[PDB]
RNA sequence: GGCCCAUUCGGGUCUUGUAAUUGGAAUGAGUACAAUGUAAAUACCUUAACGAGGAACAAUUGGAGGGCAAGUCUGGUGCCAG
């Protein structure tokens, strides 16, 4: 992966994923509806 | 949760299911029981 | 009348049909052969017994034997033509060692699937059944066809078969047909 | 009736004579509904043609000797044979052995008869 | 052997002896009595469901064979048609 | 070498020609006891001629 | 998946000199004798403890035998640290290096092969790790390399040949301790293509026996390895 | 290897048909005119003989019965033509109007060769075959092997082995980049890399007693066959 | 019947790559490493009494 | 020896003219 | 002692240039040096081929490190001459290599010369 | 640490597709005896009824089982003891054959069980691709072998 | 999320589901121009054109489980049970 990419810690690297992002914005958002 | 959900959902299921075979060994367990002892 | 006429059956129901090992053994076969039915796996069974029974029968008999000798050596020479036994298994404890799954890819959907010719053994069936496969020069619908070497090496495509060079099916020409209209 | 059909491979193959082989597709009976087509019925065939060249018309079969002469004919090969070859003469039972024994009238009979074949 | 040999039995329907139950798919309402033929005995018959206790009527030929215990013989086939094939609405008796 | 330019769309098959031969000579190297030079001055000499064709 | 980013979490296995690197996929992972570099072109991870960088070799299953045997989850693994262990049929330090890292700068590995020319790299990587003796010899003989080899608790054998039930004891009895380690890797190709695994396997078992061996656990490599299996042993001379 | 057969007038070199194989690896490879006839056949690479009337210029029939590729062909008077394999190692003879085929295999060995001699190559395949006569025809191997046949007997009657020679060693000096001599030599491993001339031309005159045999030894070199045809010699 | 076996045996393909671990193909490509996890106190060992 | 007796055999099983031949003669001089 | 070693005797050379050339008509077949690597490098080979006389022989050694690494068979033939025509292809193959299929048509002679040639070996 | 013995690649489900002719057959102790009994003396009359080559085992314990019978069954000791039967080495302290015999189906999937207790009997029934083969009537019969 | 095993509690395992949309090919039954065939004729063989997405060009048989009402009946210790 690229420099720029890298990340010191994990998470950061799964916050540039922009399809992680926007998997889990639909769930949250279909889960607060149920609740 | 609903993984958790599933296995309940299967266990009864099954449990009919096994309750079906343990009542077949049941019924045919005294069936012998009665032809060895009628040589008897 | 005039007399009448011996004929057989080619297979013969197994002795328990209703055991969990046998069903799913004809089950995988069919699978991995793409057979129609458990019919054929009586079928092919069949025979397979006959010839292990026959082996068997000429083992009993002592080293050579005019009986032992001759009529194994033509098991085996018979079952290396079929292609079954391959050249170096030229003895009649090996015809003891055979299987059905032999026999099945000695079948011709199994050759048309393997050598290429078809993505599917499916594929292959529809395939031989559709009039597209030609062993050497002649049209076989059949998959039960079992192949020799010689035989096996001449497996292609017709030459009226539209894959085989000749012109477009019915669906190809209507659509090309429709298409200039 | 004398020949026993396992015998006369073994002369083939020590023939050292070659055997006039026909071509891979034109030995199927018919598409191969019916199998290949085994070596006798190959040897029956063309006494039907060399037959049927010399009186110049063909021979229609009877509709009488018609029902004992395919369906067997292609039902032993339905039960016996499997790829061009028969499966079937082993199941039968024969005593080849009269049919290799020096049975005729001149057989070793005394000693002196089998001192004179080895001169 | 229940039939005296035979695999099945002909009669003749009675009365319908569980008509005026009210439970629906009862067990007593698929019993009807029936007059064996061959001999006249009367017996008792099981008809495959209430539906089909509409098809059988009284006066009609039966056709029994073996099977509320006790009541060891079903109507199979009425009247020149087999019920199953009423049934699924396959045929319409002949009258 | 492809990091650094130690090779270096005319100029590409240049790079990988001279890449099939470099391939050569570490096998030759490689693999013998005491290399000598002989196949490497040759070697370099279908390269010149390829160089020139292009 | 384990791009270069990527960060991971290192906890220990079960067994001892043996560890796991947790993230989005899981890797066994062994610590490395010689930082800063790959024996095959394995993976590396780099752990800053105080700072000193350590550094761990990815130990990649279907290249080695014996770790697919731990993705199979063998009970029992006599390589652990300050143990000596024989390495026979030792092609290159693709699987010895690994066994190397395990058993620590306390342990060594006596690795024997045959063929000089993967010998020679053989060597080349025995020179990195002081630890490993390289025993360029043919197994099938070991009073040629007595001379070489001190008393062993563990052998492990990743011979491809029909005879290395033969090879196996002549080494475990010259070799091996008394209630000492037998871990094999069986192929039933080479020894008999003929008949079907199972039964190579149940006659494998059997030629341990007789030479003292008691196995213990047979493990087959399935997904990664069709018709293998590791078999682990105890040495019963008594 | 176009997968045509385009006949032309011979006094214009005027083309006036062309006949396509109408196969994928119908590539012909030999062809031989009927002597004294318009019938042609023809050896294609898919492994069938494709045999054509050019006064017609139609196709008449295919034989099929080959075990590989269909390198050579050769035809005399009457319609009994030859044919060989390749690597099928094994030669053909057809009658076309009967449609059935003699088949000839060589089947010799070097293991028995040497121990009745007590540097043999076994055959890799056939690459020629030229008809002697037409109860009789010779074929040419890889291997440097001229073999006599008859249609009586599948096997050779005789055999010419290493007929044209063994081919020239590699150089040394390019089997290896050693500097030292001797290692360079080791590479060469005496004379187990030698390999035997191909029989690239194999022609014999029709219905007579000579043939003339063909490769890159340099040289083409006429043997003579014996009065009684069971042996020839150069 | 021939296209109801064809799903009964790919099924029950499927069905024993959940009981039994089957290869397929072995490595392809760089290895990723165990996809499912692994489980340092789980031991799915035949062992020897 | 077997094969040998087999045809020794078949060969008692089974002035010089043939019939047929003489038929065949006359088929080819009317070819 | 040579490089070149084991060489296969004149036979067992025509039974391997048999099984090179049917997997050259059902595509089981990668001829070359740097093909026979790559097939190598991912192991999807079964057993390689490589040609003795090589001109020089040093540029087909880098195999038999590769395979003696993974347990996958190798033999030598006299002549690169001769594998060409048994790959069906119009010019000279130094090396060769014959890739892992159970399912190809032509299973069984490839187990069989795969027999012999670790009995070679 | 748990340990979840793996279910052996030789089994789709409880077909074993591993045992193929020639077959590995273990006798047990009461086989002999009734084979004995009723005269279907031990290789060809498995050869009757399986039709293809078997190689029949004696285990160390069955061995020892057939010898603790005593002066009544000597006939089963010298047939036991036959070269063509081979025998399969114990390294385990009892001397008790049915957990013997079990065990070892239970590691390799390669071998069929010769028996008429029933004592041992319904044990290889639950084990999944291990043919029973038994003596009854007047030869033997095998109940978990779909290849016949 | 799929599934396996487990009287019991639960445990084991990974690319699975569609009761979603979509694309181009092949051909058989049928609709049939012919020749052949034959005392004539039927038939057989061969052979022009047309012929599939619900490919409705719409095979069956038997068995095992469900679930639904402002529905009906019966018995009881609310809201249950049959």
């Amino acid at each position: 992966m690229n420099r720029k990419e890298r990340k010191s810690t994990i998470l950061e690297t799964l916050m540039g994923d922009e399809a992680s992002n926007k998997y889990f914005k639909r769930k949250y958002n279909e889960i607060q509806e149920k609740s | 949760s609903k993984r958790k959900e599933q296995k309940a959902s299967q266990r009864k299921e099954r449990l009919k299911k096994l309750a079906k075979m343990e009542e077949e060994k049941s019924q045919r367990d005294k069936e012998k029981k009665k032809e060895y002892f009628a040589q008897n | 009348p005039r007399a009448p006429r011996t004929y057989s059956k080619t297979y013969s129901t197994p002795k328990r049909p209703y055991e969990s090992s046998r069903l799913d053994a004809e089950l995988k076969l069919a699978g991995e052969f793409g057979l129609k039915n458990k019919k054929e796996i009586y079928r092919i069974s069949f025979q397979l017994s006959k010839i292990r029974r026959a082996a068997r029968d000429l083992l009993t008999r002592d080293e050579k034997d005019p009986k032992r000798l001759f009529e194994g050596n033509a098991l085996i020479r018979r079952l290396v033509r079929v292609g079954v036994l391959s050249e170096d298994k030229k003895k009649l404890d090996y015809v003891l060692a055979l299987k059905v799954e032999d026999f099945l890819e000695r079948r011709l959907q199994t050759q048309v699937y393997k050598l290429g010719l078809a993505k599917s053994v499916h594929h292959a069936r529809v395939l031989i059944t559709q009039r597209h496969i030609a062993v050497g020069k002649q049209i076989v619908n059949i998959p039960s066809f079992m192949v020799r070497l010689d035989s096996e090496k001449h497996i292609d495509f017709a030459p009226t078969s539209p894959f085989g060079g000749a012109r477009p099916g019915r669906v190809a020409r209507r659509n090309a047909a429709r298409k200039a209209e | 009736k004398s020949r026993m059909q396992a015998m006369e491979e073994y002369i083939r193959e020590s023939s050292d004579q070659p055997d006039w082989s026909a071509s891979i597709g034109a030995d199927i009976v018919n598409h191969g509904r019916g199998g290949i087509k085994s070596l006798r019925d190959t040897e029956k065939e063309r006494r039907v043609t060399s037959f049927e060249e010399d009186n110049f018309t063909r021979l229609n079969i009877t509709n009488k000797a018609e029902k004992r002469k395919q369906k067997q004919r292609e039902r032993n090969a339905r039960m016996n044979v499997i790829g061009g070859e028969d499966f079937g003469i082993f199941s039968s039972k024969r005593k080849l052995e009269d049919s290799t024994s020096r049975r005729g009238a001149k057989k070793t009979r005394s000693a002196w008869d089998r001192a004179q074949r080895r001169l | 052997s229940p039939f005296g040999g035979s695999s099945h039995a002909k009669g003749i329907v009675l009365e319908k002896l569980g008509i005026e139950s009210k439970q629906p798919n009862s067990a007593i309402r698929k019993c009807v009595r029936v007059q064996l033929i061959k001999n006249g005995k009367k017996v008792t018959a099981f008809v495959p469901n209430d539906g089909c206790l509409n098809f059988v009527d009284e006066n009609d030929e039966v056709l029994l064979a073996g099977f509320i215990p006790g009541v060891r013989f079903k109507v199979v086939k009425v009247s020149g048609v087999s019920l199953l094939a009423l049934w699924k609405e396959k045929k319409e008796k002949p009258r | 070498g492809a990091e650094k330019a130690l090779f270096r769309k005319n100029k590409g098959r240049i790079s990988r020609y001279l890449a099939n031969k470099c391939s050569m000579a570490s096998r030759i190297d490689n693999y013998s006891e005491e290399p000598s030079n002989v196949f490497g001055s040759v070697l370099k000499k279908q390269v010149e001629q390829r160089l020139e064709f292009y | 998946g384990a791009r270069g980013g990527a960060k991971v979490v290192i906890e220990p296995h079960r067994h001892a000199g043996v560890y796991i690197a947790r993230g989005k996929e899981d890797l066994l992972v062994t610590k490395n004798m010689a930082p800063g570099e790959s024996v095959y072109g394995e993976k590396r991870i780099s752990v800053e403890e105080p700072p000193t960088k350590v550094e761990y070799r990815v130990w990649n299953p279907f290249r080695s035998k014996l770790a697919a045997g731990i993705m199979g989850g063998l009970d029992e693994l006599f390589i652990a640290p300050g143990k000596k262990v024989l390495y026979l049929g030792a092609a290159s330090g693709t699987s010895v290096s690994h066994v190397s890292d395990v058993v620590g700068p306390e342990g060594v590995v006596y690795a024997v092969e045959f063929s000089h020319r993967p010998g020679r790299e053989l060597i080349s990587m025995a020179k990195k790790r002081p630890n490993i003796i390289p025993i360029i010899e043919d197994a099938r003989h070991p009073q040629k390399y007595r001379m070489l080899i001190g008393m062993v608790d563990c052998v492990f054998a990743d011979v491809a040949q029909p005879d290395q039930a033969r090879i196996i004891a002549l080494n475990s009895h010259m070799f091996l301790k008394d209630q000492g380690g037998v871990v094999i890797s069986i192929k039933a190709n080479c020894i008999d293509s003929t008949v079907d695994a199972e039964t190579v396997f149940a006659r494998e078992v059997q030629k341990l026996r007789e030479e003292r061996i008691k196995p213990l656990e047979q493990l087959t490599l399935e997904p990664y390895e069709r018709d293998h299996c590791i078999v682990v042993g105890r040495y019963m001379r008594s | 290897r176009d997968r045509k057969l385009i006949v032309w007038s011979t006094e214009s070199l005027s083309p006036v048909k062309v006949i396509p194989t109408k196969d994928r690896r119908g590539e012909v490879l030999s062809l031989a005119f009927r002597k004294n006839s318009d019938q042609l056949y023809a050896s294609c690479a898919d492994f069938k003989i494709r045999t054509y009337s050019i006064n017609q210029f139609s196709q008449l029939e295919i034989l099929y019965g080959h075990h590989d590729i269909v390198e050579d062909i050769s035809a005399l008077a009457m319609e009994r033509c030859v044919t060989v394999g390749a690597r099928d190692r094994t030669a053909m003879l057809w009658k076309i109007p009967d449609e059935t085929r003699l088949t000839f295999r060589g089947g010799d060995e070097p293991q028995k060769l040497l121990r009745r001699w007590m540097l043999f190559f076994c055959e890799g395949s056939i690459d020629v075959v030229s008809m002697v006569d037409d109860f009789h025809f010779i074929t040419g191997s890889d291997n440097g092997n001229i073999c006599l046949w008859s249609l009586a007997k599948k096997k050779p009657i005789f055999t010419e082995r290493i007929a044209h020679g063994i081919l020239p060693e590699p150089s040394f000096n390019d089997i290896s980049g050693e500097t030292d001599e001797e290692l360079r030599k080791r590479q060469l491993q005496g004379k187990k890399l030698l390999q035997p001339f191909w029989i690239t031309s194999l022609y014999a005159i029709p219905y007579s007693n000579v043939f003339i045999s063909g490769s890159w030894s340099g040289s083409l070199k006429v043997w003579k066959i014996s009065d009684n045809l069971r042996s020839f010699e150069l | 019947s021939r296209v109801k076996k064809r799903k009964k045996y790919q099924k029950a393909q499927k069905k024993l790559k959940s009981v039994r671990a089957v290869y397929s193909g072995g490595q392809s490509g760089v290895y990723e490493g165990e996809k499912t996890g692994i489980k340092k106190g789980l031991t799915r060992s035949v062992k020897f009494k | 020896r077997l094969a040998k007796q087999y045809l020794e055999n078949l060969k008692s099983e089974a002035n010089n003219f043939d019939a047929g031949d003489l038929d065949k003669d006359i088929i080819a001089s009317r070819l | 002692n040579p490089k070149a070693f084991p060489l296969a005797d004149a036979a067992l050379t025509q039974q391997i240039l048999d099984v090179v050339q049917q997997a050259a008509n059902l595509r089981q077949l990668k001829k070359g040096a740097n093909e026979a690597t790559k097939t190598l490098n991912r192991g999807i080979s079964e057993f390689i081929i490589m040609a003795a006389d090589c001109e020089p022989i040093e540029i087909l050694l880098h195999l038999p490190l590769l395979c003696e690494d993974k347990n996958v068979p190798y033999v030598f033939v006299p002549s690169r001459v001769a594998l060409g025509r048994a790959c069906g292809v119009s010019r000279p193959v130094i090396a060769a290599s014959i890739t892992t299929n159970d399912a190809s048509a032509i299973k069984t002679q490839i187990y069989a010369v795969k027999d012999k040639i670790e009995t070679l070996l | 640490t748990r340990n979840i013995p793996q279910v052996s690649s030789a089994l789709f489900f409880q077909y074993n597709q591993a045992i193929k002719p020639p077959y590995q057959v273990l006798i047990d102790t009461n086989f002999i005896n009734f084979s004995i009994q009723k005269k279907v003396d031990i290789v060809r009359g498995m050869m009757d009824c399986l039709l293809a080559k078997c190689n029949p085992l004696i285990t160390d314990c069955v061995m020892a089982e057939l010898e603790k019978l005593g002066p009544k069954y000597r006939i089963a000791l010298k047939l036991a003891r036959d070269p063509r039967i081979k025998r399969l080495s114990c390294s385990h302290k009892g001397t008790y054959a049915d957990d013997c015999l079990v065990h070892r189906v239970l590691q390799h999937k390669c071998y069929i069980v010769a028996t008429n207790d029933a004592g041992l009997k319904q044990r290889i029934r639950k084990i999944p691709g291990i043919p029973l083969m038994s003596v009854g009537g007047h030869a033997y019969v095998i109940e978990k072998l779909p290849d016949v």
